[PDB]
């Protein structure tokens, strides 16, 4: 079910309103949230992501720390 | 000589606290800093017509160029759509205006910070007038003055500040109604009063206008003027100075500081921290 | 850029403040505006640069640039003052200074944090470098200005800051000069939400640069603890330290 946007949109809930990023940026990012603080992971790698750099993007991120991901090897 | 913006999604918890001839004031917390920033505003998600756009252009691109630490820096502005918005840091213990018109939360207030204060506000508005050409702020006033945590003081609200140009309240009007810089001292001994004394002036204002312009002032009386207060004519002769009729005679602002001087060698800053537990305990 | 320029000759007072490593801070009196203003000088472009930086970082826990000084004979950056100087005065000097309370040193590290949080939120961010309790300000009543940018470069990133915060927090908490070692004697447990302290400095100075804290983490996790305190010992510890001095 992970696969489907949808699961990461509703994992997505009670997300803090001090985040720098929209669920649905993560998303298409291919991100899920586990429900504690604001720990994020993609389904490809498992990668779980914090310390979130208010002007980096979820993608380029991504793409940085794990350029391993099948996401993102697809992606490009 | 570039002035960052602001996207409306960053900036959090719009929170109303006036309104203002150039915006409605208003506070914020910016979720992304995690800063709590106050903003103005003219209007909320309606047409943004052209002229009020360049207004506040004008009035962030004047509050880059030239700041002081004496004045309220600007944070940016959202370039919204729809929106508009000044986006200025937040001094958390807020302006003067209540500060001076509050009996109930302020009855007391030590005459040390009292004149402090009136040392911080000649320096900022002295330095206002070095950049050539000089500004004249037009609209200085008790609320537009505003102190952080620890009462150091900050103006703000450029917006009708017109520059001075060569090519040749309605009670808060000088007698000079051609921009005139003594306007700058006219507002500053007026709000020199109004900081001891805590009183309004103007206190119907049609009358006003052929009153101040022919040379009536507010009233002068024993309770709200009383000798115990030290320097007390150096001040009359200070604001009567200020608020004179025409430009000629009016000092300028390195004479008030000057006179000023004197009597604020009478204080040391253990009594300025001392005389600050008062007030900020008074007003809980 | 777009900032202002005044004459050297509406300085006066000139007085020895400090030597930075971007340019000597000298306490001179001005003339128009007669207030101690940081001068700084001596590299002319290295100065030139440097304001402009601060020109395009402005926030209150910042100095506020002034203006510039171009004249020939010498070229000079105009700032406010600081009566009280650095937190090396105040922590590094200990013979007269007798104590220094936990909610002062609790807000320098909050207002250190804040700033550098900004200073690395910006479009587009910045990098400090240059971080160091002397170089940490405090204005009439100790609050955190920010200056000598000449190590901060536009932009290994996120991490040399944040290292020097965590460093500094030790220290400030230790009032000894520095990896530094967090026992009891440095570390009293009479600190309150000691361990948070603990495992914060542990992480701030982490080996791997992944596991390296950011800057908002660490103002979103500090938060709760500058909650406990009130602002009356904020203005009473202050107040007691200068008493102390007399
Ligand atoms: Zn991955």
């Amino acid at each position: 079910a992970m696969y489907s946007e949808e699961a990461r949109l509703k994992s997505f809930q009670n997300w803090p309103d001090y985040a720098h990023l929209t669920p649905r940026e993560l998303a298409s990012a291919g991100l899920y949230y586990t429900g504690i603080g604001d720990q994020v992971q993609c389904f490809c790698c498992g990668g779980k992501l914090k310390n979130w750099e208010p002007c980096d993007r979820a993608w380029s991120e991504h793409r940085r720390h794990f350029p391993n991901c099948f996401f993102v090897l697809g992606r490009n | 000589s570039a002035l960052p913006t602001i996207p409306y999604h960053k900036l959090a918890d719009l929170r109303y606290l006036s309104r203002g001839a150039s915006g409605t004031v208003s506070s914020a917390r910016h979720a992304d800093w995690r800063v709590q920033v106050a903003v103005k505003h003219l209007h909320i998600h309606t047409p943004l017509l052209d002229s009020e756009r360049k207004d506040v252009l004008r009035e962030a691109e004047i509050l880059h160029k030239a700041r002081f630490s004496y004045i309220l820096p600007i944070l940016g502005i959202c370039n919204e759509p729809e929106f508009l918005g000044i986006v200025t840091e937040y001094m958390p213990n807020g302006s003067l205006n209540e500060l001076l018109h509050r009996k109930t939360e302020y009855p007391d207030v030590a005459w040390p910070l009292r004149f402090r204060i009136l040392h911080e506000i000649a320096l900022g508005v002295n330095y206002l007038h070095n950049m050539t050409p000089p500004l004249l702020h037009h609209d200085l006033k008790t609320q537009n003055i505003l102190l952080d945590n620890e009462f150091h003081v900050k103006i703000a609200d450029f917006g009708l500040s017109k520059w001075r140009m060569m090519s040749l309240t309605i009670i808060y009007m000088p007698p000079e109604n051609r921009a005139s810089i003594k306007h700058d001292i006219y507002s500053y001994a007026v709000i020199t009063w109004e900081v001891l004394s805590r009183k309004q002036p103007f206190e119907n204002p049609l009358q006003i206008m052929y009153s101040v312009s022919q040379g009536h002032r507010p009233v002068i009386n024993e309770e709200s003027l009383p000798y115990d207060i030290p320097h007390r004519a150096r001040m009359i002769s200070l604001i009567e100075s200020g608020w004179a009729q025409n430009p000629d005679e009016r000092p300028s602002f390195l004479k008030c500081l000057i006179e000023l001087e004197p009597v604020l060698r009478t204080f040391e800053e253990i009594t300025f921290l001392e005389a600050v537990i008062q007030l900020k305990k008074t007003k809980l």
